């Protein structure tokens, strides 16, 4: 019965510490003093905790000098052992991941300890009842799982949680002060609310059947290959690669659909097409994988591919949240459509682009009679509230009823919102040539 | 005598290579698969790299080394030394797509 | 030396006692079980004592050995000499109640060493098991332990019993002028005719299909409570962040329309009675909100039972979603995994002694029935929450579905089940526009 | 039902033993107090009465102490093996009973025919 520890991750955060200081902000989130193993390594992590935390620098000598006039500079084996531990470990970023190891470790060898304490209470009670031993072995379960979850998130007192509502209230009126933050919608409209397209943040537009949402979703990506100079990437479920140009080429050039997709044009219809043919060849931005079996591996796989080849991404579209397919998940609906938006919010993390993920509200909203896309609604078809940050609905008047005002105006209400604020925002839309415009 | 058509000399080069450069997945998982793999030790050790390199970006010798070890499968697989032996012998990156 | 916690002297007596005295099964039933007794021969004596005294009343050695010789178990618990001799051994009537709580005590003593023994083999071999997954596992064992306790001795009870408590509930009524609330005071005068004050004792559900405002009634019953109870409230978000939370918590302290808050720009007027009630809630102090939306059930005891000791006690304990909570341990059945949730939620009810509201989402099958009106029957779809939930109220309002209504900013809050209080349709005026449910 | 338990509590000698599994003990005993003293079942659950009708209710508990009939179990987890076991435990704690009276049939369940509900 080994103790589970292991002594070369322990050996790799400490000797990472040494050499980037910058990497505490993440690494204090995972280790704790307590949860390394042995006298000589939690004595070493104690001071670089100490120094860390409040004077900046850290290295050979400013690590032996906290331990030399503390009379523990010899008991973790000296100079040398603390000189060769940057010369062992010499792995930077990867310190992260170093550090989950020995937190696991640490949880998995109190939970050994805890178990071996009620066990051993149990053969020598000493006059303890069923029921006292019972709560006695509860009590010594939940105070593992006390120290594991105070570390990043739990019930925030009410001074922090005014603290953080005034500060995001503040941050509301500076949304259409600066303007475009990153990655330009084209509508100047949308760029009220939105304040540009944020890279860190998942975005799920949903629209209920005939309300446009792959003309909306090829509208934004339209803007983001001409204006951003970073390539596009789609991954196309619903429809290939030659629709979804076809589509495209109706908004480039304001020629109705249907010439397009039937052939049969005018000679001053193709004069369009050809001039934008040729701007749509320069920028070379449209990246469309028309795979219609698609997983979440392969989806990861293929962006961080692309972004390797070209410097970087701008803007990654999905045609469908739902035609998307996770084959450990094949069973389960309600998590594999979890799992899904989960992968795609990890995405955007990291690669740090706007992820335009496309979804189909759920039938429920027609027997209401109202029929305006509400946040709530989506979540019949999954959990995606808690992944994604922007959640905006396409909405038009003419599709439900044929004498409403809004003639050829569809708005994208804004349900959810953490980094802007919320709304409804009119724009104008011509079903004739795919293409939303500014309304007036 | 009928030797079976393999080459383990190319399946430790893709399990090296993987373990040098990281970013090399992309293209590796579109080529090789876990049951592609020739024997038991080659096929676990793949398989440990395939589950790291999907969700958990970093992968090195003691990467895989953890995950093998609390599966009870390091030593089935020759202990942490033929994981590192691995890295020495074949240290050709670029080519692992070749291999 | 590991002995397990047994007593055999007292295994004897139980089986010898039922054989002189047959009328003390009445009693002996409720304490032991078949699996309660240790080793193959007591179980298989004691197995035979329970098939026969429940259906063929008379027990005796003659009785018990043809039992046995019938079915090829006789010679295993050695023969008719060892049945002839428990009679003989221990001739002590009366007291194999108390005895029966002893080999209860054990079994209980030595199912905690093997679940402790699991707990500690799973740490050393976890065979893909993170460090969570094996703390949530641990937890789960020994609240399996629990679940088969907390009997306390149920039988019937005589009218001196009922009678005093009746008296002293109805006495209870007449301190109240008109208010009527046995506990946490809900906030509507009508409301509290038939609920009569928020019970600790038990869960309370509150469902509702999307676009009634479920999360607005939660958010109003947690208001009334952090203002009129001593007691802090404890909110689980999962739907939406803890700011979000607030500014929707900010619009109904102040009546200023919801859409200002979210939206930045306001009022110096409508920003006064903002600042008016911030000095209100500062003082209070009871809002603890935990914006964390990977939440186990493990994690919510933990976390409620940790304010209830830092602030001497809790008073109402709300969940944002009942199907957003998920238990690693039931991750592939959907079905079993509502009714742990329920279960669990339940538990902490009982233990808190503070009434727990969770919210829960109805299914689409009432959409496509016409009537609209929520039943108790349709929320079993979604999982077993009828036999754990003691108040189950559902939120209709008629303008939702149809816009030429009657009830215009009417919703009726219908309880369609409560075990301490009656049942009705309570109507309650809704405004939309501010989120603040009122009195009708 | 509580009707018929209330007449059997007063005119015969011997107790009456109600198995609760609806409602709790509580809710039986607010529904026979709306029957001994004729005053509306809502004032009782609700709590606002008139002192007329605290007279009544007042009245008639020393009637039900006098007696001593109403056994009420209000478990809501009962199998038929711990019915019988209870209802022989006051049969023979009281000499004998007088009449034994059920919630609800359904709301029963023996463990060994979870599966099978028609047997």
């Amino acid at each position: 019965k080994v103790p589970p520890h292991s002594l070369e991750a322990e050996q790799s955060v400490i000797g990472g510490l040494l050499l980037d200081n910058e990497r505490w902000d993440t690494v204090s989130e995972h280790v704790m003093t307590q949860d390394f193993y042995s006298r000589p390594h939690r004595l070493i992590f104690d001071g670089v905790k100490s120094i860390l935390e409040a004077g900046k620098p850290l290295d050979l000598i400013t690590l032996s000098e906290y331990l030399e006039q503390r009379e523990q500079l010899e008991d973790v084996g000296g100079f040398a052992y603390l000189a060769d531990l940057a010369k062992n470990t010499p792995s930077a970023a990867n310190i992260n991941a170093y550090a989950e190891i020995v937190a696991e470790r640490a949880l998995v060898r109190n939970l050994i300890g805890v178990a071996n304490e009620i066990a051993d209470a149990g053969y020598d009670p000493q006059g303890r009842n069923a029921e006292d031993l019972l709560d006695l072995a509860e009590s010594k379960v939940f105070a593992i799982a006390e120290a594991r979850t105070s570390e990043n998130e739990g019930p925030k007192n009410v001074d922090s949680i005014l603290e953080r509502t005034l500060e995001r209230i503040e941050l509301l009126y500076k949304t259409p002060q600066d303007g475009v933050t990153g990655v330009n919608t084209g509508f100047t409209d949308l760029n009220k609310k939105t304040a540009g397209l944020q890279g860190s943040d998942l975005i799920i537009v949903a629209a209920r059947p005939s309300m446009g949402k792959t003309t909306f979703a090829m509208n934004l990506c339209e803007n983001a290959a001409m204006e951003q100079d970073k390539p596009v990437l789609i991954f196309s479920l619903e429809m290939p690669a030659e629709q979804i140009m076809m589509r495209m080429l109706a908004s480039l050039s304001r020629v109705d659909q249907t010439k397009i997709r039937t052939g049969q044009l005018d000679d001053e219809d193709w004069a369009r097409i050809s001039s934008t043919m040729g701007i749509l060849m320069e920028k070379k931005n449209m990246y469309i994988d028309d795979s219609s079996g698609l997983t979440p591996t392969e989806v990861r796989s293929r962006a961080r591919r692309i972004a390797r080849e070209h410097g970087g991404l701008s803007l990654i579209m999905v045609d469908y949240l739902q035609l998307m397919r996770v084959p450990a998940l094949t069973d389960n609906r309600t998590l594999e459509i979890a799992e899904i938006s989960r992968s795609l919010k990890a995405l955007a993390k990291e690669l740090n682009v706007p992820v335009v993920a496309l979804s189909q509200l759920n039938r429920s909203l027609e027997q209401r009679a109202d029929k305006r896309p509400v946040n709530s609604d989506l979540r019949e078809s999954g959990s995606i509230e808690q992944d994604a940050d922007l959640i905006m609905f396409i909405y038009r008047d003419e599709v439900y009823h044929p004498d409403s005002p809004l003639k050829g105006t569809a708005e994208i209400i804004i349900g959810k919102q953490r980094n802007g604020p919320i709304g409804s925002v009119r724009l104008t839309f011509q079903g004739h040539y795919s293409r939303f415009d500014n309304y007036a | 005598i009928k030797v079976p058509p393999h080459s383990l000399e190319a399946e430790q080069s893709v399990i090296g290579g993987l373990l040098l450069d990281n970013e090399r997945w992309d293209t590796v998982s579109e080529h090789v698969m876990t049951q592609d793999f020739y024997s038991r030790p080659h096929r676990l050790i793949f398989d440990g790299v395939k589950s790291i390199l999907e969700a958990g970006k970093p992968l090195d010798l003691i990467t895989l080394s953890e995950y093998l070890e609390q599966r009870e499968q390091l030593e089935d697989v020759g202990g942490f030394a033929y994981l590192a032996d691995l890295a020495k012998n074949t240290p050709s990156a670029a080519n692992i797509n070749a291999y």
